[PDB]
RNA sequence: CACAUUGCGCCCGCCGGUAUUCCGGCGGGCAUGCCUGUUCGAGCGUCAUUUCAACCAUCAAGCCCUGGGCUUGUGUUGGGGACCCGCGGCUGCUCGCGGGCCCUGAAAAGCAGUGGCGGGCUCGCUGGCGGGUGCCAGCCGUAAAACCC
């Protein structure tokens, strides 16, 4: 399913510097001797929020590495108040290479071109049903608690100790 | 036998989910100068 | 508008999501310098609303002060001492 | 030895046999697998069954694909529970759908030539069709000479 | 640093930044000449034009063994293209000045013998044949040395080529390059013993004689009247042996 | 391991390959060329995984076993059909004489006793064609490139050529011969 | 101020000197060591040489038996009837 | 660097003396903390990596009454609806073949049926011969042939 979501973005790729500045040259000597809404992967964080604030986003793709983790913490909870589907994606530096910048916290999806809204529509119930189903699950309960071999003998002895006479 | 079947499935489960891929003292390495 | 929804969560300190931040980040801090640098700043809607911008010139440094007292009061905050 | 069948559902085109039964061999031993089709055209109806051999192994393959995009399809892999299971479910398991050209073979028995005895009765049923065509065409308000 | 960045575009995906970053690299697979001006340096290693002719020997051992060797990666096709090109162009200051003096037959190869401004260059060209290249042997030592006789040889043939007064380079021809003329694809423009041994004389070659040791010394030597058979190559004389102008065939047949 | 896509893939190129032979089987094996025979080379590349019987099998005629490996074919009715069936695994086109010349001179092999030499002595050619009369390495320069009543057993001798694989570098007439030059 | 727009395809369709122009001479250096020339090809290397460098049979088998880089020279003449009949050198890139 | 003694290191270059090596001198450099950038890196910190792409005829060939027209190039997801037909069988009911209308996201829960030819496998008889086979990613249409070799 990130295979499947990055068949559909890299189509939608925003622009690299340098072949902005050959549009804007191409345009510019065609004036010295029109144009279609450009579509486009939505980036950024307070660009995003208020896409999924306004119901603009149709799909949203959070990354799961934030250095501060409050910046996204509501993300997931906003989404879903909001009515859009969301995916959490694994690396921010996957987003961030899918724009042409280093890391992205958020991606968005708002609008496609004609020829492909029905993959869109499609990576939409893929999502909100292959992966939104199964956190539905477990998404309100607590973490953590992987203990192993190690920290099972060290609880044992814990509690070994306090069998006589806690101090 | 069993174990020997389920090991084979979870194997499957997660090249399926997951794919295929995945002296002692330390030393602050000789960088260009 | 990220950073509103940040400025709500760090109102509630004591709630289940910023204490056990804060906890981890506490045993994080000790087990480095006294004085060290941030790369970025760990409450960004804060350092925003104070002036910080994400420019070159611009930088985050964390700093400890140990709390308590000198039955003598030091007149000016322990953020001034930091 | 529990055999545990497997309802696939939602298939692309090009997912039939003998890939269906290659990768989910990787996944455990399969004993039976049957892929719905038609009779008027040898065509599947998207649909599949398989028999592993351990029931242990089907939950594994199916909570693993259970909603899986390929070529866009959304894939619906079950477990069939065991009571549900239907006797008559692999009548045709292993065994290749020998497409058949019906309207192919039975336009061409009417080319063949016949006896003058069968000719004479087809002639037989053909009036009394079309003698009922003009009683009923008769209420109608029309009526053919010849 | 560059090759970093290169790589780094090209994991990101951006393959047109990398392909405008490999266009600075100048990379000798696509460009042909070596990656690294080597001007400088040949100044200091020669600083007299006769020292350049001292030298001359080992270059052109080296570019004429690899005229006629395969490509590998560390001196790729191109780089192989202009080393056959700059033997052809010293060849054809030695038959317009008519330098070459001497030459051998052994077991090896063929040796040749040319005095150029008073200074003897003695040089091995290997049987035109397939060559082996069993054992270990290291192609990035050899494409060090190919890289700094290329830019040798080419400076070298500017200063001969400017001394007699053609101009450089030479031109050339793809088509009758590509139609096999090897020496006779090149033309040479004039302004902005060997001269009598066969100049009355027209030679005929065969398809069993050696077509470019052959050719080569017979021009260096007076003849301007050569044809050969068809399969040899394109830009000779008369291709038919019954031409009754030919005088003398070279055959060695049983 | 093998994804659930491979598997789905495979099947429509096996499917497409089916009808695109069944086609070419049914339609006239004519073409837009003149009856009069030619020489070409022909270079096996990587297109498909999975190869069908009888595209198979004239790769096995023609010895295109490996990727990246090329042979000398003349152009007959038998082998226009037989190039045309086996189209999306192969290279092929009109070599010039530069390019027959340089390809048998930096990779040659001979075919002596089921063993791969390379063509270092005339007196190899001597001992395994020699009644045929060819009798030197430009002898089967001349037989190839002007094909004659001997350029069956000419071709059969020489080892395909095992080209080497280009950095960057249907039928073509003279662009094999950029990828002649690359590849060599 | 700045050159207009060019497409691609035309960039790519769009896209020498005597060094010792001041050349004077140098006393050599006492440190610089050449590197010694080879020695001339002599009468043994040739492919038809003088009928007197030609070794035996008994010294020709010996001599492919015993193990190289241990004789004096890395090849034995040999005669040849044509140059046709003449091996390519099997040490020549070596 | 050193109570700073006209002492002693290290890097690059030069000068004078029997000097490529020796001696002395000279010139330019070598403190710490921090910022921006460059370059070189380290980490059982995290991630990606098994290529779900395009690829029929954007026109060819044969014709006719000489300039327009004709013919061939076989290429369709599945399911459902007391609806209207034609033709084949069925004693008949009905079932197959093709249509006219309507619906559904590339939707889905046994309802497997028409005779074969070759090949694979297996079983018997004397490599050969004869039977079977819920086996063919091989073909055909009720015979058989093609493929194969």
């Amino acid at each position: 399913l990130a295979a499947q979501a990055f068949k559909l973005l890299n189509k939608y790729r925003p622009e690299t510097k340098q072949e902005k500045k050959e549009r804007l040259l191409r345009e510019a000597t065609a004036i010295k001797e029109v144009s279609k809404k450009p579509y486009t992967v939505k980036y950024g964080l307070n660009h995003v929020v208020g896409l999924i604030e306004n119901k603009k986003a149709s799909l949203v793709l959070i990354a799961n590495d934030v250095d501060p983790i409050e910046l996204v913490v509501f993300l997931p909870a906003l989404c879903r108040k909001m009515g859009i589907p969301y995916a959490i994606i694994k690396g921010k530096a996957r987003l961030g290479t899918l724009v042409h910048k280093k890391t992205a916290a958020v991606v968005a999806i708002t609008e496609v071109r004609s020829e492909d809204k029905n993959e869109l529509a499609k990576l939409i119930s893929a999502v909100k049903e292959g992966y939104l189903e199964k956190v539905e699950d477990t998404r309100k309960r607590w973490g953590g608690g992987i203990m192993g071999f190690k920290a099972q003998k060290r609880e044992e002895k814990r509690k070994k100790s306090l069998e006589t006479a806690i101090k | 036998s069993k174990a020997a079947k389920g090991a084979q499935a979870k194997k499957a489960a997660q090249a399926a989910l997951k794919g295929v891929h995945s002296s002692t003292t330390f030393h602050r390495p000789k960088t260009l100068v | 508008g990220a950073l509103k929804y940040l400025e709500e969560l760090s109102k509630k300190k004591q709630s289940d999501v910023v204490r056990f931040l804060l906890r981890v980040r506490c045993w994080e801090y000790r087990q480095l310098n006294v004085i060290h640098r941030a790369s970025r700043p760990s409450r960004p809607d804060k350092a925003r609303r104070l002036g910080y911008k994400a420019k070159q010139g611009y930088v985050i440094y964390r700093v400890r002060v140990r709390r308590g007292g000198r039955q003598l009061k030091y007149q000016r905050s322990l953020r001034a001492t930091a | 030895s529990q055999p545990g069948v497997m309802y696939i559902a939602r298939l692309p085109h090009g997912f039939y046999e003998h890939e269906l039964r290659g990768y989910f061999s990787q996944f455990g031993e399969i004993t039976r697998l049957r892929v719905v089709r038609n009779k008027k055209t040898g065509a599947s109806r998207h649909r599949a069954f398989i028999e592993f051999a351990d029931a242990e192994v089907a939950d594994i393959a199916a909570r693993t694909m259970d909603k899986y995009l390929l070529f866009g399809h959304i894939l619906t892999c079950k477990i069939v529970p065991p009571a549900q299971v239907h006797p008559d479910l692999f009548k045709g398991a292993n065994r290749r759908f020998k497409v058949v050209p019906w309207n192919k073979m039975a336009g061409r028995q009417l080319e063949r030539p016949l006896s003058e005895s069968q000719w004479q009765v087809k002639v037989a049923k053909e009036e009394q069709r079309r003698a009922a065509r003009a009683e009923k065409l008769k209420e109608m308000g029309y009526e053919f000479e010849a | 640093a560059l090759e970093k960045k290169i790589s780094r575009a090209l994991g990101r995906g951006d393959v047109s930044n990398a392909a405008r970053l490999e266009r600075n690299a100048n990379l000798p697979e696509k460009t042909g000449k070596p990656r690294y001006t080597l001007n400088h340096i040949i100044r200091e290693r020669y600083p007299t034009f006769q020292d350049a002719l001292r030298d001359l020997d080992d270059c052109l051992s080296m570019l004429f063994l690899f005229a006629n060797l395969p490509s590998t990666t560390a001196v790729p096709a191109k780089m192989i293209a202009r080393c056959e090109r700059l033997c052809h162009e010293f060849q054809h200051y030695l038959i317009v000045t008519h330098s070459l003096r001497k030459s051998f037959l052994s077991i090896k190869g063929i040796y040749y013998q040319a005095n150029i401004q008073g200074e003897d260059i003695l040089w091995l060209v290997p049987y035109k044949f397939n060559q082996r290249i069993v054992g270990d042997v290291d192609f990035r030592i050899m494409g060090t040395f190919v890289e700094f006789y290329m830019t040798l040889l080419g400076f070298v043939n500017y200063r001969l080529y400017t001394s007699i007064g053609l101009k450089y380079p030479p031109k050339f021809d793809q088509v009758k390059d590509d139609q096999g003329a090897e020496l006779a694809a090149f033309s040479l423009e004039g302004l902005n013993d060997p001269s009598q041994l066969f100049a009355n004389f027209t030679f005929f070659l065969s398809r069993e004689t050696p077509r470019q040791p052959l050719e080569f010394i017979l021009r260096a030597f007076g003849c301007k009247r050569i044809g050969w058979d068809a399969v040899l190559g394109e830009g000779a004389f008369t291709t038919d042996e019954s031409d009754p102008r030919i005088t003398h065939q070279i055959i060695d047949r049983p | 391991f093998k994804r659930a896509e491979k598997y789905v893939k495979e099947y429509r190129e096996q499917e497409r390959e089916k009808i695109r032979l069944a086609r070419i089987a049914k339609q006239q094996g004519s073409f837009h060329i003149p009856a009069e025979a030619k020489l070409v080379f022909v270079i096996r590349i990587k297109g498909i995984n999975k190869i069908p019987p009888k595209p198979r099998k004239i790769l096995q005629l023609l010895r295109l076993r490996q990727i990246n490996n090329g042979v000398f074919v003349k152009v007959t009715k038998a082998t226009a059909e037989m190039i045309k069936i086996v189209e999306p695994w192969v290279a092929y086109g009109y070599p010039n004489l530069k390019s027959v010349r340089e390809l048998i001179y930096k990779r040659g092999y001979g075919k002596v006793n089921g063993q791969r030499i390379p063509l270092t002595d005339n007196a190899i050619i001597e001992e395994n064609l020699g009644k045929y009369g060819i009798i030197c390495i430009e002898d089967l320069i001349h037989e190839i490139f002007t094909v004659g009543p001997n350029f069956k057993q000419a071709a059969n001798f020489l080892w395909p050529f095992k080209l080497s694989n280009p950095n960057g570098g249907g039928n073509r007439e003279e662009h094999i011969n950029a990828l002649i030059r690359a590849m060599n | 101020r700045i050159l207009p727009y060019k497409p691609p395809e035309e960039r790519e369709r769009e896209e020498f000197y005597d060094l010792w122009q001041n050349e004077e001479p140098q006393p050599p250096n006492p440190m610089h060591i050449p590197a010694p020339k080879l020695p001339p090809p002599g009468y043994d290397l040739s492919y038809n040489p003088p009928p007197e460098y030609l070794p035996t049979k008994e010294e020709r088998e010996e001599w492919e038996k015993m193990d190289p880089e241990d004789r004096e020279k890395d090849y034995l003449p040999t005669k040849y009837d044509s140059l046709r009949k003449v091996p390519a050198w099997g040490n020549f890139v070596k």
